[PDB]
């Protein structure tokens, strides 16, 4: 699982 | 008749939208009189986001390195500041789209229009909730932050969400106007555990009320609960409980229906003990809870902006 | 990720959102160029809507019993005429918003964003289909008529829909840009039969992509059918029949995915004849309609408007 | 049922 900035 | 997941028109936000691109990466703006307001992460680079020392990076930019574009014309940035998570890029020319604006925190379970957008253009405009686990069910791409979510009243355009970043759920989270994220999360590219999601129960018992008002009653029953008998109940399902305060907006609705709060409490008991027996409630299977009490009174009375 | 019942942005044409009254009855008009289009059951009178005579009651009137307003500015009417069941208002100023536009009449299964208006300003933005039976479902309140519903591509905006009438079954009737009605339905406050509706076939296969593209897989399997053996299918369950034509159209979905259409088939023909078992795709519990395979490729791939 | 002009 990992945070993805868009 | 009939009841739409029905976003605010979009059209005074969409003349505040401006492209910003920093390094290589390319995102959205909102640009309100001379500042483009950011998410910061626009500064950081391929290798050094999982931890980002937002200050340090700040500091080696200049003016120059932020390019803005609003349409056909560039935007000379004439000064850069941090506010918690987003930038604020003062540009040497006022928006003469500036709405009538604010700037608001929402609570969860309240609704907004997201305007999502790509190198500073409108793509789409949805409706969603602030979930009560600080999460939104939006639909975003890479290169989608910067869009904001929106409410209007009159002429007042009530900013309230700037997305930043996707959860490896596939659910959205981001800033308010001011920076400050909803919710635990932090812009790392990291693992971070979102709550568990509840359901928002006075929007169900909202959008229940819009049923009826548009002719949909066969939920409908003649048992009235108590608050506390039907509180029971919630907590069984994962639904949020129900406080006086729930009641008493509610009223409005309560009031053209002649149904009341506790009444209609009594059916969504039912419906939760029950299922709905193959039936749906306006055109849905499921109990939706992403409309608001004002959402309803919005749609089924025709208010119109400015 | 995320996969939202999208919208076209609004303000394009919110732009053009004009009031128009005749008598005692007001709706909203659309001012393009020097034209606004309105319905022309706008001249009718309360006693005379079962079967207006629209060619007696238009020689009746006179340019100054037409009231236009646009925003704060009251519009000068210098010429009326009737194009089957629009009035065009010609007045002495030109739209200096008038965007780029065509006229556009749909065929069923097509979808557009619809700009609620009452009183000449906007109210709310939400998506919808044109049913197999030529009507929408709407949200539309009296006072709406002269809504209209439209697609943009880049910078065009493409309408295909002005609002007139309700049904009895809360559904909507309305008119393409010529005045030209979708589906069988007139002008006349009277008893009309409306097709039994379907379900849009192609949009559910579409729908199953987007569910695939999101990372929703449950319903997929390993076996395929023939065209014909499917539409032996969706006939017993009330689908439309899928032709090759839409077949070529899904192409794009296809080739993105891997899935061959007629593989998609198989799955779709096992929801029908099973159900969902509990679960959900795309947060529906039912299986979703108003999504055409332009929809769904617009939204997965963050396509921009001017 | 009938028809009702908005």
């Amino acid at each position: 699982s990992g945070v993805t900035f868009q | 008749s009939g009841f739409r997941k029905m976003a605010f028109p979009s059209g005074k936000v969409e003349g505040c939208m401006v492209q910003v691109i920093c390094g290589t990466t390319t995102l959205n703006g909102l640009w309100l009189d001379d500042v483009v307001y950011c998410p910061r992460h626009v500064i950081c680079t391929s290798e050094d986001m999982f931890n980002p020392n937002y200050e340090d990076l700040l500091i080696r930019k200049s003016n120059h390195n932020f390019l803005v574009q609003a349409g056909n014309v560039q935007l000379r940035v004439i000064g850069h500041s941090m506010q918690n998570c987003v930038l604020k890029l003062k540009v040497d020319t006022a928006n003469p789209k500036t709405p009538k604006y604010k700037f608001v925190r929402i609570q969860p379970g309240q609704t907004f229009s997201v305007l999502a957008c790509y190198n500073g253009s409108p793509s789409g405009v949805y409706q969603c909730a602030m979930r009560p686990n600080f999460t939104i069910k939006g639909s975003f791409l890479n290169g989608s932050a910067g869009s904001v979510g929106f409410n209007i009243d009159y002429d007042c355009v009530s900013f309230c969400y700037m997305h930043h970043m996707e959860l490896p759920t596939g659910v959205h989270a981001g800033t308010d106007l001011e920076g400050n994220f909803y919710g635990p999360f932090v812009d790392r590219q990291t693992a971070q555990a979102a709550g568990t999601d509840t359901t928002i129960t006075v929007n169900v018992l909202a959008w229940l009320y819009a049923a009826v008002i548009n002719g949909d009653r066969w939920f409908l029953n003649r048992f009235t609960t108590t608050l506390n008998d039907f509180n029971l109940v919630a907590m069984k399902y994962n639904y949020e409980p129900l406080t006086q305060d729930h009641v008493d907006i509610l009223g409005p609705l309560s009031a053209q229906t002649g149904i009341a709060v506790l009444d209609m409490c009594a059916s969504l008991k039912e419906l939760l003990q029950n299922g709905m027996n193959g039936r749906t409630i306006l055109g849905s299977a499921l109990l939706e809870d992403e409309f608001t009490p004002f959402d309803v009174v919005r749609q089924c009375s025709g208010v119109t902006f400015q």
